[PDB]
């Protein structure tokens, strides 16, 4: 898929709850001194936008591919499809923003984990979580893709259950 | 509007960049003029 | 300054395209008085006089005369400073994004600084209007995840020591019961000698729809207007509908002697001098605003809440 | 501006000491035309005309006349913006690192901004020349770890739909076999109606060294270079033939006409290195600066470039 | 490293390194002694 996604016959119809857009600005709270890196991504394997990515050093360049929490390099916050370039916030930096999830029913304050597809899921799935992820809001569906506001702050000392 | 002319005085960075580009174009033109294969 | 600060020049050029806040319609021109304070607290002192005894008749010789006493009251108001950040294109880079009849990256959702500031200011003005009307700060339709605010920072709907009426969930569709509660609140209203003043009523769209129903060839709105005219010395009665309210009815006079708005003169959005810059074409800018400053005398606001559950 | 930006003043003062790119010798003056773009795509439309029928003789009264139809083709080119960063010494801190013979910190490899910018610009121009010649961007002699580029971004060596010939490994030293392959490629060349134009050939140093041997029993008063020139003149309507040697090439011979109607270079006006306004500063004596350059913009008609590769393995 | 493609927001950019080489030339003194007749 894509982020921008088209001519319309008519325009689409308060200030509240207007941020529920797939192409919304990922950082709920931004900050200067946040490190952002550029990498290449596979244009036919998996679309890394708003997903946890890992570094795959290929024979021609270092790419980023959707990955699990065990081998996560960071979070892909934006993509330039013209150059097929992914922008990554390293895991060493804090993040507070909207990410792609696969569970349409997640409550606030729950512990979360990133799966092999770079997707937010409930931490009770069984895999030992290695990152501190907490749900700051209930998951919402855009009609279909599920998004959720999360706070990610570093790695977890001892893997939980 | 080129860096070759010492009388030219840029006012801002946009004018400086335009002067750099014009200087590059003039240098290429001069090289082609002076080139003898 | 304009020879050096392109952002300031653009803000000055486009500042006139921002529409006026809708909160101005809820107050009289004399009710609003600006103050000079960004963040902190301000103490307002109100003086009053009273008669100690009956006046003394001046006849022949007399030295003992009746006295007039004085009293004071101190009210503290809190003002809070808040900031927002928005991304925009760079001035030296706008030339490479000036397309036909529009400027900016459609794919990247990047805008010129002027348009970005205008839109951000409009959104912040909407948020300020919501805070002024309600007294709470939230960006969700459910009204949750509210930002905790300082004490002595109240809106019209959450001002304490006012008349509060509750319509039961079983009577949510009974306009007669709602009007009975409104009459009870109006009776409990206390205006003293300042009763001769125009009145303002703010209602939700559902209440607005219910008001135009026939009275049980007269309308509930007409009956309410007559009832309010019975108490306000038959002055003007204004009715407003706001989408920021939900099953709430607000009734209050427009007299500056009872309710006064003393907002900071920096309350409306104001650009910040700091601009984040790097080697790319994207820059960040900051907008400041100030919240707080509503003062009201006791028992002069009627707040009717119609419970839904 | 110069009263406030010492870095801009120094760039203006020292910009003239950077040598011109070597890619200018591979194209005619008319073949190069600058365009105003930094990143993105640009479209060019070419118009052609054709006759629908035989001519109509004008005699007495005639109402029906033969027609001339038209057609067009669209070509899309891509341009990409790239940037480097380099550290240098602060302007006010140069006096504390001045020496009797130089300025800078040898032990820490710190240079004045002017010298650092000059060296960086020279390196960037070398990279730009390599990209223009080969069609790839890399910093390794092996040619691996290439940066991925946008579509419709090609060089003279990797332009698709051209004539490609391969001299076998066993014939890597047989100049007769190399010339047989070259003749086959020249015969396969299709210049259309623009054949009467000068031709340009670029060879590696080894090929250039082989080209000066006497023609082969060896023949006197004639060389392999002369034979190649005659062969190219056999197809270019006896026009001029130019030969160049480039160390960037390796066992490659590139032949193409110097005609703007067939091959054109429309580079961005900011293709050459340009300083960036942003300069990193702190409480120390070390500052950082950025240089931008734009790549892309080579257009060529199909089946007009001959590329002969001599195989070693 | 390879060049950084300036698109959207980025602050991590490939760098250009510099180096300094010191060239030293050594000069040595040498002597010969030979016998002769005073002023076979």
């Amino acid at each position: 898929y894509s982020k921008s996604m088209i001519e319309n016959k008519v325009f689409s119809s308060c200030f509240k709850s207007k941020n529920e857009r797939v192409d919304a600005y990922s950082f709920a709270c931004s900050s200067y001194t946040d490190k952002i890196e550029e990498y290449l991504y596979d244009p036919a394997n998996s679309f890394p936008y708003k997903r946890g990515v890992k570094l795959v050093p290929k024979e021609n360049s270092i790419y980023v591919e959707v990955g699990a929490d065990t081998d996560m390099y960071g979070i892909c916050v934006d993509v330039c499809e013209f150059s097929c370039t992914a922008y990554v916030l390293p895991i060493t930096n804090n993040f507070e923003g909207y990410l792609v999830t696969r569970n349409p029913s997640i409550k606030i304050g729950e512990i979360l984990d990133i799966n092999n597809n770079g997707v937010i899921i409930k931490a009770g799935g069984g895999p030992p979580t290695a990152i501190n992820i907490y749900a700051l809001s209930d998951s919402f569906t855009i009609n279909s893709i599920n998004l959720i506001k999360v706070a990610i702050f570093g790695n977890r000392g001892l893997e939980k259950t | 509007a080129s860096l070759l002319d010492s009388n030219f005085v840029p006012i801002n960075f946009t004018e400086f960049v335009q002067a750099i580009s014009n200087t590059y174009k003039q240098r290429r033109i001069q090289f082609y003029e002076n080139l003898k294969r | 300054l304009f020879d050096e600060n392109y952002y300031a020049k653009a803000v000055a050029n486009i500042i006139g395209e921002v529409k006026d806040p809708i909160m101005y319609k809820w107050f009289s021109p004399d009710q609003i008085e600006d103050v000079d304070l960004q963040m902190g607290y301000q103490k307002t002192v109100k003086w009053d006089a009273f008669l100690n005894a009956n006046p003394t008749t001046i006849a022949n010789e007399v030295n003992t005369i009746s006295t007039i006493g004085f009293s004071s009251e101190v009210v503290r108001l809190n003002y809070l400073k808040l900031q927002y950040k928005f991304r925009h294109l760079k001035q030296t880079s706008e030339k490479f994004y000036t397309s036909d009849s529009y400027i900016g990256d459609i794919n990247n959702n990047l805008l010129p600084f002027a348009q970005a500031y205008k839109l951000a200011s409009s959104e912040i003005i909407k948020l300020i209007n919501h805070f002024v009307l309600t007294g709470t700060v939230s960006i969700q339709k459910d009204g949750k995840n509210q930002k905790r605010l300082l004490p002595n920072m109240y809106g019209l709907l959450n001002m304490p020591e006012q008349i509060k009426e509750e319509v039961a969930s079983g009577d949510k569709d009974k306009m007669d019961k709602i009007f009975e509660k409104i009459e009870a609140g109006l009776s409990k209203l206390e205006l003293g000698d300042e009763f001769s003043t125009p009145m303002m009523v703010i209602v939700d769209p559902a209440t607005s729809l219910k008001l135009v129903k026939p009275y049980a060839c007269e309308k509930w709105e007409d009956v309410l207007i007559q009832t309010i005219k019975a108490i306000n010395n038959r002055e003007d009665v204004y009715i407003e509908t706001s989408n920021l309210l939900k099953h709430k009815i607000l009734i209050y006079p427009l007299n500056s002697e009872l309710i006064k708005f003393k907002p900071s003169k920096y309350m409306l959005p104001t650009p910040n001098e700091q601009v984040d810059k790097d080697s790319t074409d994207v820059a960040h800018s900051y907008i400041d605003f100030v919240l707080g400053g509503l003062l009201a005398t006791r028992k002069t606001i009627l707040q009717v809440n119609i419970k839904q559950s």
